[PDB]
């Protein structure tokens, strides 16, 4: 069948940036070819259809143009809202074909991490497990290290992990991590620290808490 | 059932431009429509689909890049094909097909139309 | 003119499960529905379409097998039926539709039907309660979360205070960690409100049809 | 019974001429028969008459004017048109009988072959 | 190869006849049967052809509604149907064949069948012996003849002494006298063998079964 | 349909002679077209099929020749047995079409018409009529004239002729003439006479019969 190329994979622009994403196509489409949105988790929907052909609904900051093989999405003025991945796909021959998506970042200012720990609740304990959580929320970039210290000394044994996506709200970046224990191994240590470093800091933000 | 359609049997290019006209076993007008042209005795490409539906102005396109216009007509439907290639000679198969209001309805395969691009 | 789409399903690697999808709101017999699915991650791929009412149908090759494409023009359904799964089968399948006469594009979509194909166990979460210690990580007001532990399959929800805290809420992805699901999920509230009113999170798992409630105290 | 009949789907002529060939449903060989050339949608004109009899040389031929020759070969015959002219260009449709021994053997209509004469 | 066709027919004017004609010594299934009349006179046109096998039949536009092409493969007959018929039916019909592959001519012809479209009555003839008086028109050997007169339909044959004279036999085309026909025969022979020898001419009309044998002395 | 114009609608050559016949079609037949040869109250045989092509057992003496609209009919060496109609016939279109057809008379020396009158049988009397006849035969051309004399006066009332096809064998021609009239009117007179008038004499033979 035919090939889907979308150009950028990925993107970041800041409020009000005019960006482009590109879509080649292996041979001749015509003019058979849409755009979508698909924000985080999301359902896909309509921009851009039949080349130039926008959708009713859509903000005229969205455009699009091209013919036969070479094709381009125009989004000026960026917003936050903005904030999601967009694919190309040809309505011209069976079996119809998506492109590989572009994603898009709303740039906005630097961001502390509030970080936040959190004990195991006693109800857990109870069930012979320890897990203590550490919340860093609402930060700008996305780049942070989280480093977990019982007591002094450094822990990556039982740590996972999360992140969410970009915040279409606010533009923020969050992520929880867990640092699973047995009631057992949990109860002989005393200081449970979760540290993270951060291009807004140059100094670690260290949250901990002891058994009191 | 089944509509039937007459088309003529040869068409000689002129400009290499040419008009196919297809003459329906039906209506006196207004349902939804979707008229078809296709090229080749496999009947492989889709030439040109003019869309009808009562009112709203026909809407005829070409998934295949054909220059296509499409004009209306009780029980016909005319293709106005305009830059064919010397090479598109072939024979053409008109087809129809009502969406609405049900129940579906469609054409028998046609006697079809050669078409002579010189 | 909605899509509406059948709830997510477990499936045990080997067996055929046959998803659904219900037109309202327009003219069932004047677009095609068409299927595709979209792989964790990875980007959406078309896999075939119907046309209600002459019952034609076409599919991608790199479907052929699985996919059958079954119509219902008297409930305005149409059924996706995916044979013989694997682990290659786990992606979440969207329903749209095309225009019969100007097939151009697909303008409504389903909010799709996620397909699991493990033969792991469904299991019930363990919903445990986040609270501060002798700190405040960010003075004049707190952050609660709820931690949600050894749950199969997914999805769970989790709400705060039925519905009513919705602002400064952070529910993270899920890690599958042994074959078992572990998520959690923040809420930032002023420290004015907390500990006086009373915050509890909500956790839902229909694939076990388990709902509970926990405080944070 | 039904003879077959497959043909090329098409046949673009180089220097005014083309081969023919018809794929038969019949025969390792030897019976009485005449096979037949057509032109034409509604079949009119009969470009050429190949007709055997188990032995007794290929004897083809033309009514019409045209310089036909005919070459068999078990279920099959195809006809070396020459001279062909531009305006020649048409669908042409296979023809075969079977006259002897009986009883009377007669082919389904063919999807035809369009010969495009430049 | 022989092409039999049937004897003459008289036919009143509004009929319908059907005559024949059996092919004899080839394969009749490889061959076209195609008729044709000849009026008195005139030359000769195309009626119709038939072929024997597939059953099909085409037809001279000039004959659609009169001939009607029916085959028989079991007797090899080809029949020729004349309805509605007309003093401009009148005329000899004539069969032959074309070879079914190689349509190029007509090589054997059947022998013929006149039909006449007349309301006239069959009627036996009346013959006179032609003797001479007292003169010689021809000195050393006389001229004899018979006179067949009144007689309908044709034709009517004549020979002399049972056939065993042809030699020096003159008949002359017969002519219609007020609806009835008149022909005459001559036979020249030596002076030297009559009246010693007797001669006799017969005088046959299959029309009304009548056969005469009339002796000159 | 197609018309087909054939030239001499007669024709009288000499022995040996090498006559020729043409025949014109409307249109285009291209090289199908046969001859046909049909003597006096024959059947017709084919001569030539496909313009040139010969029958089997047709004599080289007959050729032919011609394509598309001209065609033409040749035989050289004229005999005696060739006396018949020559008709041109096209097998190339439905409906098939003949031609008009062209007579021939092989030319040979005069010849006077040994004359035979006959009186009215003793049979045909007794039945109230009485046919006087008489014989022209064996004769050379074709022109005679016979007038009947019922004594010294001409009669024309109640006389039929009729005129033999040209002789095959000796290439002549003959011809018979009959005067009925009634028992009752033929009694009345004696002398019947029979007169001819042809080339081959300036004076009349005569025949005559009395009632003795
Ligand atoms: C086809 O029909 C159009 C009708 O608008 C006419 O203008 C045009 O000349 C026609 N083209 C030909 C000659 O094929
Ligand atoms: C066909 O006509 C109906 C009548 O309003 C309209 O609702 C429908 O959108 C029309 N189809 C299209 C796609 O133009
Ligand atoms: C037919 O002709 C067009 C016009 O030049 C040419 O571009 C095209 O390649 C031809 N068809 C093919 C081989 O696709
Ligand atoms: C057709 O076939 C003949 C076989 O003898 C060959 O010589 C000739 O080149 C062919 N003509 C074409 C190219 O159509
Ligand atoms: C077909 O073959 C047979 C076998 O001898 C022969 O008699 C017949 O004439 C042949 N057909 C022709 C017309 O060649
Ligand atoms: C087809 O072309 C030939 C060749 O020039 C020409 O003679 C003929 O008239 C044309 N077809 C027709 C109109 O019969």
């Amino acid at each position: 069948d035919i090939q889907m190329n979308q150009s950028p994979s990925s993107l970041s622009a800041s409020l009000g940036d005019t960006i482009t994403i590109t879509c080649h196509a292996s041979q001749n489409i015509y003019v058979w070819l849409n755009w979508y949105q698909q924000k985080p988790g999301n359902i896909p929907k309509l921009l851009i259809y039949k080349a130039s052909n926008l959708h009713t609904g859509v903000p005229s900051r969205f455009s699009g143009s091209g013919s036969g093989t070479g094709f381009t999405l125009t989004i000026s003025s960026l917003q936050p809202e903005d904030i999601a991945t967009y694919y190309c796909q040809q309505g011209q021959t069976y079996p119809y074909t998506f492109g590989g998506g572009t994603k898009l970042e709303i740039k906005r200012a630097d961001a502390a991490p509030t970080v936040s720990i959190f004990p195991p609740s006693s109800e857990q304990l109870t069930s012979g497990g320890a897990s203590v959580v550490c919340f860093l929320n609402n930060f700008y970039p996305k780049d942070i290290n989280v480093k977990w210290k019982i007591d002094g000394s450094e822990r990556q044994n039982g740590v996972l992990n999360s992140w969410t996506d970009q915040d279409s709200k606010d533009s923020t970046y969050s992520m929880s991590s867990t640092l699973t224990l047995t009631k057992d191994e949990y109860e002989r240590h005393n200081s449970y620290t979760c540290e993270a470093t951060h291009k807004t800091s140059t100094s670690p933000i260290v949250k901990s808490f002891n058994r009191n | 059932n089944k509509i039937l359609v007459k088309q003529s049997p040869m068409l000689v290019a002129y400009d290499n431009a040419v008009n196919l006209s297809c003459k329906y076993s039906y209506n006196l007008f207004s349902r939804e429509f979707r008229a078809s042209l296709h090229k080749g005795l496999d009947s492989a490409v889709e030439v040109c689909v003019v869309y009808g539906n009562y009112s709203q102005q026909l809407q005829v396109y070409s998934k295949t890049g054909f220059n296509c216009d499409g004009k209306l007509g009780n029980e016909s439907v005319t293709f106005y094909l305009q830059n064919l290639y010397v090479n598109q000679t072939d024979i053409y198969f008109c087809k129809i097909e009502v969406m609405y209001p049900p129940p579906y309805l469609d054409n028998e395969k046609s006697n079809g139309t050669i078409i002579h691009v010189k | 003119v909605q899509l509406q789409q059948s709830g997510p399903e477990l499936v045990k690697p080997g067996t055929s499960v046959r998803i659904s999808c219900e037109a309202s709101g327009y003219t069932f017999t004047s677009y095609y529905i068409h299927w595709v699915k979209q792989r964790p991650g990875q980007g959406l791929e078309w896999i075939g379409c119907i046309y209600p009412g002459n019952v034609n149908t076409n599919y991608n090759e790199k479907f052929k097998d699985k996919a059958t494409l079954i119509v219902d023009t008297s409930s305005n359904t149409a059924y996706m039926q995916l044979s013989r799964m694997t682990s290659e089968d786990s992606a979440v399948y969207f329903c749209t539709r095309s225009h019969y006469g100007l097939d151009w594009n697909f303008d409504v979509w389903g909010a799709g039907t996620t397909v699991t194909v493990s033969s792991a166990k469904t299991t019930p979460p363990s919903v445990y309660p986040l609270a501060p210690g002798s700190a405040a990580q960010t003075n004049s007001m707190v952050t609660l979360g709820c931690l949600v532990k050894g749950y199969f399959p997914e999805p769970v929800t989790v709400t705060w205070n039925s519905g009513s805290l919705s602002s400064g809420v952070h529910t993270f992805p899920a890690v599958l960690q042994s074959d078992l699901y572990t998520l959690s999920s923040s809420v930032t509230v002023p420290s004015s409100t907390w500990p006086s009113e009373t915050v509890t999170c909500n956790v839902a798992h229909p694939a076990s049809s388990t709902k509970v409630d926990k405080k944070i105290v």
